[PDB]
């Protein structure tokens, strides 16, 4: 018997009770979800902790089984999935203490309140007496006192955790044979090509960068646009030569730029796309929203919901009295049981995220095929970036033109493609600085170049050349502003949004080109396209049975991330903002502050 | 020499086979553990299944589907188990796979077909149905139509795991895990008197003149005359030198006819 003979027996009995284990802690949590009680979450912890007793004990055996004695690639994928992971290497003390870390820095973001100066008795959560300042409130000195306050009541009270955090999780990532945390996290897009070498972390850093050089233009432009916004805006706080305010961003952290559309608009005479007014006129419900989705996923050839898709699914808020995560999501229980937990309601948004969650069923529904292990986007960008790409298919005005959604009389001017674009750049291009920021932090943290002694300096420091925005108010090595987002609370990773835009742009001009569409790149759509459907299905079929880079080079026909595909959808875009920059200043000055 | 009638003969059989004994059994029984009946000795009516569009997989290789009413057999095996959703496909001649390695085979020049339908409502709970088991791996791949029953245990890395594992059918699985009810037919050639026909009547017999003649299912074109050769209890048919069948005894009244071409020597038309 082969090394690779007991590989397979091993594989064979893990994926039997793998998908027995799964399925039932699936069961669980969909209950819970779909129904809130003491009981529930009992049942979920119960099944949850079942399958993960299962699991580290099958990936500590996996071990014996040396990849290289491994020729077939699937069978050497799978022990690489089982062997990466599965087994802490932390002392029973340290465990214990890096749970309790983060339980309390999940509770104190939870818990998190800023109490107004005069009345200490009015406090406001970030849920949504915070996030709600942020947003809307255009008053210099709320945004400032909203901001400051989270910082000081949340990044103080972390600070102390996130630094004992940071020794815990790299002594952790040190035992899994890695450099460190931020290495162990970069674990997702290295991969082994028969044909030669292949992609490592260091090449994901490499490329994140290239990519960064690449997008700063465009990026420059747009930071100046918005700073001549904000100055009409704000006035007397915002430098013509100088980086924007944290706090003047539509955000607590301001992630996104969204919400100062409405400041930043090109045209504001002319309106949105909005068919809200429309599908209520209609008669449309969750159900018509749904089936809508599966003629867009039918007619590029791919399946048809299953029965028990529409049998087992909770497309609206339950009214029986039962609580319900409001949270949309699309479940893959197993055994090939496909479900949508989301509050649908009528209007644009839950059409397009219907049509987003709806793409995750569509790749679920194609890996099933594969092995469990192996039943996963590509990285973790690629899940996404398949869903993103369906919604701006679908979000096009031509597509809703033949739904009836929108009125033939509709008029796509120069005006509205420039509207609409600043909009996808606000919610795109304006995210990408600060997730390439705040993801390189993280790794130089991990590593050890910045030292505690120096986190908030060169935190501010990156922040301003990188993302060209400076601290409202100096902040001293007791805060930890990077903690104060959800994220950095909660030990999950943020390269992958990045990632995620990239292919998502890829994928878009890959198959707008197999479409035979003729014009920009932001009116196309791949509906009644049986080739495009072909190639995509092709690219979901495959999961994470084969190198990420091979799928790339199959479906958009280069191996290696490009941004050229994101910087031919926003070259409209790009002219109209240089056009409008002649006059004003491109680039920022990392000397200039508010607070001197 | 057009035939100027049809003679067709069957053994006098008036049972109907007891067909709704298995394709309407209360309980089916596991891959690993398949139940066979032998059924002999009866008419074969096969309006009772084809009719019904339940079955979902109905494919005979070997006989035709459509012709099923018109052959005859020695016996026929009825073979009835239960199996997932996606792993139907692999009854089949040549196929290979989890069922046909440890639990099921067909050979390849397996004489038959499956009948295959979906048993959710019966045999899938909300909780799980667990009763039906499976055999992940036996030492050597099973002759075609051996059975495992035997309870044993076999070594998965340095753990001792059992042989057979519980399916899992769920009323919420899809279509591909969903529990499916297989039954087949396995048609014996005709070495011995034929036990298993249709429901057609036997027709008069005529001799000395050139008919269209089926003997069990020999269907043929010739002139039938009385025969000198003497047949075997258990022989149905005789060939000449030339392998070709030139003599058939008659299921109805035990008599050898010989089989004669309708024309001898070439014939030109003017
Ligand atoms: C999957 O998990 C379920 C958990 O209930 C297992 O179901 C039980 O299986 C044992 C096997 O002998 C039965 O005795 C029990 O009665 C079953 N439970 C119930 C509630 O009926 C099942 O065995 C597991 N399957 C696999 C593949 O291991």
């Amino acid at each position: 018997s082969t090394t690779e003979d007991e590989a397979k027996k091993f594989l064979n009995d893990f994926n039997s009770e793998a998908e027995n284990l799964t399925y039932q802690s699936s069961l669980a949590s969909w209950d819970y979800n779909t129904n809130i009680s003491d009981e529930n979450v009992q049942k979920m912890d119960e099944a949850g902790a079942k399958w993960s007793a299962f699991y580290e004990e099958q990936s500590k055996i996996a071990k014996n089984y040396p990849l290289e004695e491994i020729q077939t690639d699937i069978v050497k994928r799978q022990l690489q999935i089982l062997q990466q992971s599965g087994s802490p290497v932390l002392s029973e003390d340290k465990s214990k203490r890096l749970n309790s870390i983060l339980n309390a820095m999940s509770t104190i973001y939870s818990t998190g309140k800023v109490c107004k100066p005069n009345n200490p008795q009015e406090c406001l959560l970030l849920e949504p007496g915070l996030d709600n300042i942020m947003g809307t409130s255009k008053d210099y000195h709320e945004r400032l006192w909203a901001w400051e306050g989270w910082r000081a009541e949340v990044g103080k009270q972390l600070r102390p955790l996130y630094e004992e955090y940071v020794v815990l999780k790299n002594e952790m990532a040190r035992g899994y044979h890695y450099e460190d945390y931020g290495d162990y996290w970069r674990r997702d897009y290295e991969t082994e090509e028969s044909s030669g070498p292949g992609y490592s972390r260091d090449q994901l850093m490499k490329d994140v960068d290239r990519i960064f050089t690449e997008i700063k233009p465009l990026y420059e432009h747009l930071h100046a646009y918005v700073r001549a916004k904000l100055m009409d805006t704000y006035p007397l706080h915002i430098s013509p030569t100088g980086c924007l305010p944290a706090h003047l961003l539509g955000d607590m952290w301001g992630r996104f730029w969204t919400n100062l559309y409405p400041l930043t608009v090109p045209f504001g005479q002319k309106p949105n796309i909005d068919v809200t007014d429309e599908m209520v006129k209609q008669g449309w419900d969750a159900n018509r929203i749904f089936k809508e989705a599966e003629k867009f996923f039918v007619s590029v050839g791919l399946p048809n919901m299953t029965e028990g898709f529409w049998n087992n699914s909770m497309l609206t808020e339950p009214g029986d009295g039962r609580k319900v995560v409001c949270h949309p999501t699309a479940w893959d229980l197993g055994k090939g049981d496909f479900r949508i937990k989301m509050c649908t309601k009528v209007t644009m948004e839950d059409f397009l995220t219907a049509h987003h969650e709806m793409g995750h069923i569509q790749y679920d529904m194609a890996y099933a095929s594969q092995p469990y292990l192996l039943r996963n986007g590509a990285n973790e960008g690629f899940h996404e970036a398949v869903g993103e790409v369906m919604s701006l298919s679908v979000a096009t005005p031509k597509h809703l033109k033949t739904m009836g959604l929108l009125s033939p009389d509709f008029r796509e001017d120069d005006e509205t493609e420039i509207n609409f674009l600043l909009k996808q750049a606000l919610n795109i291009v304006g995210t990408l600085p600060f997730t390439y920021m705040l993801e390189k932090w993280r790794w130089m943290v991990f590593k050890g170049e910045i030292p505690k002694e120096e986190w908030m300096k060169k935190w501010w420091e990156m922040r301003r050349e990188i993302v060209g925005v400076v601290e409202p108010v100096p902040h001293d090595e007791t805060y930890c502003d990077p903690a104060s987002l959800f994220h950095v609370a909660n030990d999950y990773s943020f390269i992958r949004y990045y990632t995620r835009t990239i292919f998502e742009f890829q994928f878009h001009e890959a198959l707008c080109r197999i479409a035979q569409h003729n014009g920009p790149l932001h009116k196309c759509d791949i509906s009644n396209s049986t080739d495009a459907g072909k190639k995509l299905h092709q690219m979901l079929s495959v999961g994470k049975s084969q190198a990420w880079t091979k799928t790339l080079e199959d479906i958009v026909g280069s191996r290696n991330m490009d941004v050229g595909p994101l910087l031919r959808y926003f070259e409209p875009l790009y002219t109209w903002l240089q056009e409008q920059n002649r006059k004003s200043y491109v680039g920022w000055n990392t000397d200039w502050s508010p607070y001197s | 020499v057009q035939p100027q009638d049809t003679v067709v003969r069957f053994p006098n059989i008036t049972n109907l086979c007891p067909f709704s004994e298995v394709f309407n059994a209360t309980t089916f029984a596991s891959v690993y553990a398949w139940n066979r009946k032998r059924i002999s000795n009866c008419v074969a009516d096969y309006s009772v299944l084809y009719n019904s569009t339940s079955f979902s997989t109905f494919q005979c290789y070997g006989v035709s589907s459509t012709k099923l009413n018109d052959l005859c057999f020695t016996n026929v095996y009825a073979d009835s188990f239960v199996v997932r959703g996606d792993e139907v496909r692999q009854i089949a001649p040549g196929q290979t796979g989890v069922i046909a390695d440890y639990n099921y085979k067909l050979p390849d020049d397996f004489t038959g077909c499956v009948l295959a339908w979906n048993s959710r409502n019966q045999d899938a709970s909300t909780s799980g149905n667990f009763n039906y088991y499976y055999r992940i791996w036996r030492s050597e791949k099973l002759r075609p139509f051996e059975r495992d029953i035997a309870h044993y245990d076999y070594q998965v890395g340095t753990q001792f795991k059992s042989s057979l594992k519980n399916y899992g059918f769920y009323s919420s699985a899809g279509d591909s895990h969903q529990p499916y009810r297989v039954v087949v037919l396995s048609f014996e050639l005709l070495n011995a008197p034929a036990t298993v026909c249709g429901p057609k009547q036997s027709t008069e017999l005529i001799k000395n003149k050139c008919v269209n003649f089926n003997f069990n299912g020999l269907t043929g074109t010739g002139v039938l005359t009385d025969s000198n050769k003497k047949f075997q209890s258990f022989q149905q048919f005789g060939r000449d030198v030339s392998d070709f069948t030139d003599s058939v005894k008659d299921p109805k009244t035990l008599e050898v006819l010989d089989i004669t071409p309708c024309s001898y020597g070439g014939v030109s038309v003017i």
